[PDB]
RNA sequence: GUGUAGUAUCUGUUCUUUUCAGUGUAACAACUGAAAUGACCUCGAGGCUC
RNA sequence: UUACUAAGUCUCAUGUACUACAU
């Protein structure tokens, strides 16, 4: 019997936009 | 004393429920009766196993001295082990046969029976008689009988069951509207074997996921 | 949303993205009878079911439940699924939601196996990556 | 001595974790442990958080998390009752 | 709903009863007993069916059709006023009572006669609590035969509380 | 322990120091004392450490360890790594 | 093929002060305290009994 | 046509395993 079990791939397009952190330092050259 | 005495009844407790027949009499104790009952009786919960109040350690059971010591899954049995190693009262094997036994042949291959969400175990349940309850309820459908209930009954081949001529003068069965029988709403003709009916049924995908292929992992 | 007949998308207020399935013990009743039967009227259960029904009567109250088909966990809270038959052409239908605090992604069903056999191992590799990092390092300070 | 160790594990871990139900506990004390990591996780997400604040309405999202800490306490109810 | 059925040779099993009724209409459930004195089966079951139509259907179709190991299959489906009167006359038959007490109140059942310390009582069904009342009323501490007889409500303490008369006008109804 | 029950933790903040363990005790992941796929170095509070103390297996609290101790990877996701310092404080 | 200490588990057996109150118990159980003596009536039950 | 539940406690005996300890 064929399984069903469906199988999702979930992909990120757009990244979540709402800042909630920030910080002021000089990190790289 | 006094908040032992303070408790309301249990049929006063049924009415801020909504499925009260949950409720038992012990919940009169409850310390907290309104909201235990709240909780109990919420969707999704599942009732503890009754088990408990009895001293029995949870198995006493009569039951549990004839249970079965095991039986292999039909899958694993095809491997034939069974036969090189004697449990009851050396056997060279495949690699290619064993690992194909669990995937290539058992990748699809699942416990018939299992339990559902809320399926709980009493001491007195066994659940092979139910497996064999939803396996025949499977198999076996109207209009067939199988040789040995043939035989007892006494039933000779080509002849229709005692009950067809009552269900001549009383009518089909009220439960099978769509079943047919031999001589009567069915070609006699089409009589054969164990069969002398069959129901017709009146009413004559992909889900998204259907995968259209099946691969599975190789050992070598 | 919907997927399919049998089956239902749906995310939460805490941010689960989920897909439900009805049992085919219910789908074969369903597609085998006439939904006038089921309110009043003559549908045949298994015996289980209704020793469901007396013996669970909260929860079974339905008669039939879902068994949990795809869970997945996207810390926003989806706002909107859509159920694209095509996503550029592309053959796999796919649904693409799109999150509260923002972001729009996807869940491709994948065909055959050893798609999601060879996708399955690269995230079993990536998942304990850094702890194969870690314990290759880790050998590395055994013998320095 | 197992069960003995048991009981002073249950110190530890109430200590830490703060409330864990360990045989009789007032519905008054257990429900303040609900609401308490209820609204802990609302104003935890900035998910969640984000959410409150629109379906609530409030004019900045920042009057949605103090909320919630606010709510916390039991007293904060006649609070907004004063106001 | 549910069927009793009887006349069952122990080697019927349970796979054999529910290929067989199944034929009939679709069974709910099936409690077909097993001896914890004999270890094997005591020859009647029990079929309970998805309602008593079906249930009612099998019980016409089936009585007396089937035969099972050469014998017959056998299917079947499956509170008042209590007077308590005494010092009656030996001259007092059961009939007699009958007739007096029809005059006051329906008979649900027969009279009860029985001797105490010699001393002759017997005990009075009436259907309704009101015409227990009647022949109360008017046969208490009467002579009839010429003897003295005592009407009261027999013993359960005795019949006639507050909710006796609240359960009876139900039962009543 | 997970076997010998009177054994004691200690079940603070962890801090950056890592525990030792003995030769004889290698291979133990502290909490469950199982021998596969261990994950992450123990980590013991300041307490724990100071001075000889820090050279004892953080197991068997007697021999002092060469050996850090790692948790397994069934205590890394029962969370069991993080609950605390572990540590024997009785002998047992 | 033995002895010292000790343990568990069957099975057999049997029902401990009639009551009251408290603890206790999910309710039991169990535990803790005391004690009626006399008279009468109907079929071991019963008493707005004295 | 029989609509599916019994042992418990005590006492004094029998049945059978077992655990430290010594030749």
């Amino acid at each position: 019997a064929k399984d069903d079990e469906l199988y999702l791939y979930h992909l990120t397009l757009k990244k979540q936009t709402n800042f909630v952190h920030s910080c002021i330092g000089h990190f790289v050259d | 004393k006094r908040r032992k005495t303070e408790k309301p009844s249990l049929s006063q407790l049924k009415s801020q429920v909504p499925y009260p027949q949950i409720i038992e009499w012990y919940d009169c104790d409850a310390r907290y009766p309104g909201l235990l009952a709240s909780i109990k009786c919420t969707k999704n919960v599942i009732p503890v196993p009754s088990h408990w109040q009895s001293k029995k350690e949870y198995l006493s059971g009569r039951s549990l001295l004839g249970k079965r010591p095991f039986e292999l899954p039909d899958i694993i049995k095809k491997t034939n082990i069974e036969q090189m190693r004697s449990t009851l009262p050396a056997l060279d094997l495949d690699y290619k046969k064993l690992h194909d036994v669990f995937f290539k042949i058992g990748a699809n291959w699942k416990p018939d029976h299992l339990l559902c969400f809320g399926d709980v175990y009493y001491e007195n349940r066994n659940l092979f008689e139910e497996t064999n309850w939803k396996r025949m309820v499977d198999h076996k459908r109207p209009g067939r009988i199988s040789q040995e209930l043939r035989a007892i009954m006494n039933l000779p081949e080509g002849q229709l069951p005692p009950w067809c001529m009552k269900m001549k003068d009383i009518g089909l069965p009220t439960g099978y509207p769509d079943l047919k029988i031999a001589g009567l709403n069915w070609d006699i003709t089409n009589l054969k074997g164990d069969v002398y009916g069959k129901i017709i049924p009146n009413h004559h995908r992909n889900y998204f996921g259907a995968l259209i292929s099946f691969e599975t992992p190789e050992f070598e | 949303k919907f997927l399919d007949e049998a089956t239902v998308i749906g995310a939460d207020r805490y941010g689960n993205a989920w897909t439900l399935r009805s049992p085919p013990e219910c789908e074969k009743i369903m597609s085998n009878h006439d939904p006038s039967e089921l309110s009043n009227g003559a549908i045949k259960y298994p015996l289980d079911v209704i020793t469901l029904q007396q013996k669970l009567p909260n929860t079974y109250d339905c008669k039939f439940k879902f068994q949990l088909l795809n869970h997945f966990f996207v810390n926003d809270i989806i706002t909107d699924f859509h159920i694209l038959d095509s996503l550029s052409n592309s053959d796999r239908p796919g649904c693409i939601y799109m999150g509260l605090q923002g972001t729009v992604g996807c869940f491709i069903p994948l065909l055959s196996k050893g798609n999601v056999f060879m996708m399955g191992n690269i995230e079993n590799i990536m998942a304990e990556a850094d702890d194969t990092f870690y314990l290759d390092y880790e050998s590395r300070k055994k013998n320095n | 001595a197992e069960k003995q160790r048991q009981l002073k594990l249950q110190k530890i871990y109430k200590q830490k974790y703060i409330g864990l139900g360990d045989e009789s506990t007032t519905r008054e004390q257990w429900q303040r442990n609900v609401r308490n990591d209820t609204l802990n996780t609302l104003q935890g997400h900035s998910a969640s958080l984000e959410y409150v604040s629109l379906s609530r309405g409030d004019l900045s999202i920042r009057d949605t998390r103090i909320h919630l800490l606010k709510s916390m306490s039991p007293g904060y109810k006649a609070y907004l009752r004063e106001e | 709903n549910t069927v009793y059925v009887g006349n069952i040779d122990p080697r019927i099993t349970k796979e054999q009863l529910y290929e067989l009724f199944i034929q009939i209409n679709p069974v709910l459930r099936i409690k077909y007993p097993k001896d914890k004195v004999l270890q094997a089966y005591q020859g009647y079951a029990f079929i309970e069916f998805y309602n008593q139509g079906d249930a009612q259907y099998a019980i016409k179709i089936m009585n007396n059709t089937v035969r099972l190991y050469d014998r017959l299959i056998k299917v079947r489906q499956v509170p008042i006023a209590k007077l308590f009167i005494k010092n009656l006359a030996d001259s007092i038959d059961s009939d007699q009572l009958v007739k007096i007490f029809n005059k006051f109140g329906k008979l649900i059942r027969e009279p009860e006669i029985f001797y105490l310390s010699k001393l002759k009582c017997a005990y009075v069904y009436f259907e309704d609590f009101e015409k227990a009342d009647l022949a109360i009323k008017s046969l208490n501490n009467q002579l009839v035969a010429n003897n003295r007889i005592t009407v009261d409500y027999a013993f359960k303490n005795g019949k006639g509380n507050a909710k006796y008369g609240d359960d009876v006008d139900r039962l009543l109804n | 322990s997970r076997h010998q029950f009177d054994l004691i933790m200690c079940l603070k903040q962890p801090g950056v120091q890592t525990g030792l363990l003995c030769e004889k005790c290698d291979g133990k992941c502290p909490i469950c004392d199982s021998y596969v796929r261990p994950k992450r170095k123990v980590r013991v509070c300041e307490n724990c450490s100071f001075g000889k103390q820090a050279k004892n297996c953080i197991i068997c609290n007697l021999n002092v360890g060469v050996n850090d101790a790692f948790y397994c990877w069934e205590c890394c996701r029962l969370g069991k790594d993080k609950d605390g310092c572990p540590r024997i404080l009785n002998l047992g």
